[PDB]
């Protein structure tokens, strides 16, 4: 991207581009880390236990939270992670306390209640140039 | 330039921070602190002595020195292009007959509703109008009727000074549509053996 | 340092009702001049919807899912941006 | 907040593989895996995000739209941060002659959703005003033109027909032009609404052929 | 179950279109409450009473200082719904266009902002240019602002032989003109003083307050519809985005200096890169058939005859598009159900979702600062007000 | 008690006297609202407002609602200890 | 205790209630009291007495609590006043027993050759 | 096997028609008239 300023800046140096970008001013002021992130998604993972084992939300939530945690672990420098998240380290930590604050409402409604034979109309669209173009 | 200073923010809540924390100092965006008495004596410069209003003042003096875009109508007009849309305007044929047949294409098309349309057969057995009114006062000048008429009978011409002291001048009818026609002919000619190439 | 307002022959020398050369404006498709049938290139009507089934007693393994994502700064793949949108010919 | 520029370089490529694939292919398996109350109905849509893929579309009873929403923006899978808007459609026909309407922008994932709700002209629709700040004026608009209420909202009134307006006009039964026009009277000095009154009446032009096969 | 009591503080802010009501403990201000319908013209009912082609210059007054962007995301959602593809020389031109008409919004924007402010200069000198395409725009289509150019399928007319040469003749000053424009407010204390830090927005409230355009971007969020939803050529458009991090009027005004930048770089690149072929849809079924080609053809002329009375028939469906509008993100959701006529119709209109944020923003301000937030807003009633 | 009975009862005779959709002498020192002089809520709630304007003070909804007779009135109104 | 829990009645208290700043604040001291102004509050009540949906009177007391609002505001100037509060009072009392002796259809023969319709 | 105009958008429209909880709602006479707001001699004719 381009920057505003007529000035120079490195952007090289990760903590130089928060500082233009505003993280640290409207995001949070705390650099974020590894450990940070791990404990949002240990936090989530416990936090998810209110859920029944047969939810297929609990299930989806503990998928999610499994592969950030392979990806923390078998990541050491931050911008690596960065990298293979598409964000910074602070969007994750903040994706995951919104996460686990998500729970407590869910368990309190349980969407899961319904009847085993639970029908779900589904209507898909296809395309004319499926029949049209060359197959 | 575009750098920052602090007690020039024009709030208080930055005001107040930057005088009691040093958060601006670590935004790049913000002019470094001066390090010595020549950097000093730049701020100085900077601030005092304006420095900053006079390159404007110098620009704009400069234009006065300079040159001017202004035109003195009437006894000067604008450029505009064949594919001005003006005043409507009712075409005939070199022989002297009308090229509107009554199609009511151009009333179908009209998101205005401002055409108002009744016809029948002419004595001689021609398919004529006998009532042809376009409300100037409603019409968008969009064009579309230009664009529907396959006989290139309705034309915006290149009349756009036709302001009046009155709105029920601008209830056009048949006739004075055909006058605008007859004046304008000419030139919408001359337009229509350009825009043909496009059309 | 470029300045306003050009003088006479250097911005819009011809008027647009006198272009110096005949405009010849293609109408048609080379292709399709002869060719003239349309069922061939009908996208119109011929898109469709389908009610599918009911998607109750479906199994949805997001095993599946995460095993498809990549795990290292390398091993990632992007999708490009399209350069334009399709014109089929034309 | 996210979509923060991360990047110092120019970008040739839009989102990841295997995310466009999921959110455009499975992305509405997903959601009707995960919250099958929530949902009631399933559709798929032209994309309103792009012309080559395709969207879904959610239909639901209002009285989990809010815990839906709640989900939508805040699932780590679905960051549907931007709620572009909320408006409605009149459906004379149906027992419910009203289907509001609820877009979803996810700068997350380069993504968006449609969401509807199907009510009558006396149900509630409880507000989206505390999952986002703009539902506000969007719900006061869609209740000026059509009277579709909102329980719960801080000050629901009016906001683009007249101060003493009364009558939803995007409604199909609303005159296109209305019952009362207003004009300026000298014997009372005030400008005064009077009964609709045109120098030349509307032309309704019928057009559609007897012929036409898409007509539904 | 709310009295008045307390009468105290009372003001009017102005019958002349917008109305605002305020609320100050003094200098400072405390609410805001706009009201708006002043110019709410009840186009959406109208627009069932016509066909998409009828309805199409409804767009063009939606926003009356950028036109084609708002014919383009219609003509778009018609042609989705149509499954119509558009031909290359086209999206060159709608790409081309749109781009200067990106840049006459963002110089009357910053012309009369700065006017507001106090500057006059700058908005009689942009007005030239102004001037100049507006030639640009008669040129091709007859009209100084409502063109009704962009169409289904296409466009109305090829440009004019001749059109790209005062094009580029016009963009090698352009830039001296962008240069002599910023000299007047970029280097002044004053000008800064009144724009710092005066209306800060942050990006999680601007997600929460669906800020869209260059609003957007002055909060250090990386995001352009033109290359994240690339529609048309935009994707092989090589162009930067500029990133601003505090929100404030003065970035505002930075970043839409640099998309004007951008944009004359995109009018370049189009310029070198006009491809040579069809610029309608060779669809006569929903394009219209030349005029030459209808006067000697049967087929033409019938064809002529039933979508200039009764129009193609879309088929019933549903779908919303975007476009990138120099205010932000202009949208508008088609309802079809398979006539000549749309059912439904609702346009979304950036402008007014950012209108919306007087109230809080204005909060801790001054009166010398509320014309400076409607200025920084860029806010047309006309998609305010539909 | 707040009150005389008597000249507080005068009173609302006298306020009860000026309404056009009453009989000036079917009105007794002790009525019904409903069934006497056959006056619905919305008149019910115009008396109210006639008989706290004479007197000078303010009701809530609740007590009103709670008001069907001139007895009631009457005593409601030597209840109030804002009496005039 | 009454139909719907009488929230009709409630309304109708409250907008007799802030009447009277109404009345000051937009100088009808020299045209109305506060009776004949609640007077025509109730005959505003009366065009809908009959509805059996206490949905629909909530809606209807919503849309009347907005009406209201924008009375407060002074948002609807005094022309509003003059087109809907004491000229239609000063036309009910001022074509009291009129002197025509035919009937409403014989009225309406001799006016047109349809019936009037709007206000 | 059914096929009733199986290739269009018709279908959801046939469906979000018959919704459980929505497909019960009724209203009686004259009732929904009060909601529109419009002149009350609408309905006389
Ligand atoms: C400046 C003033 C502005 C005024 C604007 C607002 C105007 C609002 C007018 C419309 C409000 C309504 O009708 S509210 C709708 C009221 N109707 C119902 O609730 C259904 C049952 N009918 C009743 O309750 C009646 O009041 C009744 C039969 C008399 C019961 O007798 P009582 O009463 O003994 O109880
Ligand atoms: S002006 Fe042209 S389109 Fe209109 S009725 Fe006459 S011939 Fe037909
Ligand atoms: S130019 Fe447009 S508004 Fe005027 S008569 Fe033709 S179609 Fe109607």
């Amino acid at each position: 991207f381009k920057a505003v300023a007529d000035v120079e800046i490195d952007f090289n140096n990760r903590e130089v581009l928060k500082k233009y970008v505003g993280i640290r001013d409207h995001l949070s002021k705390e650099p974020g880390t590894r450990g940070k992130l791990i404990e949002a998604l240990t936090e989530v993972l416990s936090s998810i236990k209110a859920a029944p084992e047969g939810s297929d939300y609990r299930k989806a939530v503990e998928a999610s939270c499994i592969y950030r945690l392979k990806v923390c672990k078998e990541n050491e420098s931050d911008a690596a992670i960065e990298e293979v998240l598409d964000a910074h380290l602070e969007e994750l930590i903040k994706e995951a306390k919104e996460e686990a604050r998500l729970v407590p409402l869910i368990a309190g409604n349980a969407p899961w209640d319904v009847p085993a034979d639970y029908a779900v109309p589904v209507v898909d669209y296809t395309d004319a140039a499926t029949i049209l173009d060359a197959p | 330039g575009t750098e920052r200073r602090p007690g020039e923010s024009g709030a208080w809540k930055q005001i107040e921070r930057q005088r009691y924390a040093s958060d601006w100092e670590n935004d790049p965006t913000f002019k470094r602190t001066p390090k010595n008495l020549a950097e000093v004596l730049d701020d100085s410069a900077s601030m005092l002595l304006l420095t900053d209003v006079w390159r404007g003042m110098a620009y704009t003096l400069g234009a006065f020195f300079d040159k001017k875009v202004t035109i003195m109508y009437p006894f000067e007009k604008g450029q505009l292009s064949p594919r001005f849309r003006g005043e409507h305007a009712l075409r005939r044929y070199p022989t002297g007959e009308e090229r509107c047949i009554a199609c009511k294409l151009c009333e179908a098309i009209c998101p205005a509703q401002a055409i108002t349309i009744e016809a029948e057969e002419r004595e001689d057995g021609s398919r004529r109008t006998t009532r042809y009114d376009i409300d100037m006062t409603k019409c968008i000048y969009c064009g579309f009727c230009q664009e529907a008429c396959p006989v290139d009978a309705i034309v915006e011409g290149p009349n756009f000074e036709f302001s009046t002291e009155t709105r029920e001048e601008l209830l056009y009818d048949k006739q004075k549509l055909l006058e605008n026609g007859d004046k304008w002919e000419t030139e919408i000619a001359t337009n229509l053996r350009t825009e043909s190439l496009y059309r | 340092f470029e300045h306003y307002l050009p003088m006479g022959l250097e911005y819009r020398k011809f008027s647009p009702g006198t272009q110096p050369v005949k405009a010849v404006v293609p109408h048609d498709s080379p292709k399709l001049v002869y060719d003239i049938k349309y069922f061939v290139r009908d996208y119109r009507r011929n898109n469709k919807y389908t009610a599918r089934t009911v998607d109750a007693k479906t199994t949805f393994d997001f095993d599946k899912l995460y095993a498809g994502m990549p795990t290292k700064p390398e091993q990632v793949k992007n999708v490009t941006r399209p350069l334009i949108m399709p014109t089929r010919g034309y | 907040g996210y979509a923060y520029a991360r990047k110092t370089t120019d970008k040739d490529y839009i989102a990841s593989e295997h995310m466009q694939a999921f959110g455009n292919t499975q992305l509405t398996d997903y959601i009707i895996k995960t919250v099958p109350k929530f949902v009631k109905m399933a559709v798929t849509g032209p994309a309103q995000s792009s012309v080559l893929y395709q969207e879904p579309t959610i239909y639901t009873t209002p009285e989990s739209l809010v815990p839906l929403m709640v989900f939508l923006r805040d699932h780590t899978n679905t960051q549907f941060k931007c709620l572009l808007d909320v408006t409605a459609v009149d459906f004379p026909e149906r027992a419910a002659r009203f289907e509001v309407v609820y877009h979803l922008l996810s700068p997350r994932w380069n993504n968006r959703i449609r969401v509807k709700v199907c009510v009558d002209e006396v149900t509630a629709v409880p507000t989206l005003c505390k999952v986002f700040n703009t539902a506000n004026w969007f719900e006061r608009e869609t209740w000026d033109m059509f009277g579709v209420f909102f329980s719960g909202h801080p000050d629901l009134r009016r906001i683009l027909t007249d101060y003493g307006f009364t009558g939803h006009p995007l409604r199909k039964d609303f005159p296109m032009t209305g019952y009362q026009e207003v004009r300026y009277d000298y014997g009372k000095k005030r400008v005064v609404s009077e009964p609709l009154e045109l120098t030349q009446e509307f032309r309704y032009f019928d057009f559609n052929s007897p012929w036409e096969t898409l007509n539904r | 179950l709310t009295p008045a009591k307390v009468n105290n503080f009372t003001l009017n802010f102005g019958p002349q279109v917008l109305r605002l009501v305020l609320e100050m403990q003094g200098e400072i201000i405390m609410r805001a409450d706009p009201h708006i319908g002043l110019l709410h013209r009840g186009t959406e009912k109208l627009l069932e009473y016509k066909t998409y082609l009828q309805g199409l210059p409804y767009f063009d007054r939606l926003d009356y200082v950028s036109m084609m962007c708002m014919e383009h995301s219609y003509v778009l959602a018609i042609e989705q719904l149509l499954n119509v593809s558009v031909p290359l020389r086209g999206q060159y031109i709608r790409v081309l266009f749109s781009e200067i008409t990106r840049v006459l919004n963002h110089l009357l924007a910053i012309t009369c902002h700065s006017m507001d402010v106090g500057a006059l200069t700058p908005f009689l000198w942009a007005f030239e240019e102004r001037e100049k395409l507006f030639e640009f725009y008669e040129r091709v289509s007859g009209a100084r602002m409502h063109a009704a150019y962009f169409r289904v399928g296409g466009v109305s007319q090829d440009l004019p032989i001749g059109l790209l040469r005062d094009v580029y003749d016009w963009a090698r000053q352009f830039a001296s003109r962008l240069d002599e424009m910023e000299e007047l407010l970029t280097g002044n204390r004053i000008w800064k003083e009144r724009t710092v830090d005066v209306g800060t927005i942050t990006a999680q409230m601007a997600w929460d307050w669906g800020c869209s355009g260059p609003i957007l971007r002055a909060s250090g969020i990386d995001w352009d519809l033109r290359k994240t939803q690339p529609y048309d050529a935009y994707g092989k458009m090589q162009f930067n985005v500029p990133i601003a991090g505090h929100g404030d009027c003065y970035d505002r005004y930075l970043v839409r200096l640099q998309e004007m930048r951008e944009s004359l770089r995109i009018i370049y690149q189009c310029l070198n890169e006009m491809p040579d072929g069809l610029y309608k849809s060779p669809d006569g079924k929903v394009c219209p058939p030349s005029r030459s080609t209808m006067k000697q053809s049967m087929e033409a002329l019938i064809h002529h005859f039933k979508l200039y009375t009764e129009g193609f028939h879309v088929p019933a469906g549903e779908t919303y598009r975007a476009v990138e509008a120099p205010k932000g993100e202009f949208g508008v959701y088609l309802v079809s159900r398979g006539g000549n006529r749309p059912y439904r119709c609702k346009i979304r209109s950036p402008g007014y979702a950012h209108l919306q944020m007087t109230d809080v923003i204005s909060r801790g301000a001054m009166l010398a600062d509320v014309v400076t937030i409607i200025g920084t807003l860029d806010v047309v009633f006309g998609e305010i007000d539909r | 008690g707040f009150l005389d009975k008597d000249s507080v009862t005068e009173r609302v005779l006298h306020v009860t006297k000026h309404f056009e959709k009453i009989d000036a002498s079917k009105v007794s020192p002790a009525a019904s609202f409903e069934k006497d002089l056959g006056l619905d809520s919305l008149d019910v709630v115009e008396l109210v407002m006639a008989l706290e304007e004479e007197f000078g003070l303010e009701i809530p909804d609740a007590e009103a609602d709670k008001i069907a007779s001139v007895g009631d009135a009457i005593n409601y109104i030597c209840s109030n200890p804002m009496a005039k | 205790k009454r139909l719907f829990g009488g929230a009709a009645r409630h309304f109708y208290f409250e907008i007799c209630r802030c009447l009277p700043f109404i009345q000051r604040l937009h100088k009808m001291e020299e045209m109305v009291s506060l009776k004949e102004l609640r007077a025509i509050v109730k005959e505003k009540f009366k065009e809908y007495k009959d509805v059996k949906d206490g949905r629909v009177v909530d809606l209807l007391i919503f849309k009347g609590r907005e009406e209201i609002e924008t009375y407060l505001l002074m948002h609807k100037q005094r022309h509003h006043v003059v087109t809907e509060v004491v000229e239609p009072y000063y036309a009910k009392q001022r074509a009291v027993k009129k002197v025509t002796t035919n009937s409403p259809f014989l009225d309406s023969f001799l006016s047109s050759g349809y019936a009037a319709i709007g206000v | 096997e059914f096929a009733t105009a199986s290739a269009d958008y018709s279908i959801a429209m046939k469906k979000a028609a018959e919704i459980t909880g929505a497909a019960e709602s009724a209203m009686g006479p004259k009732e929904g008239g009060f909601t529109a707001g419009v002149p009350l001699d609408t309905f006389t004719r």
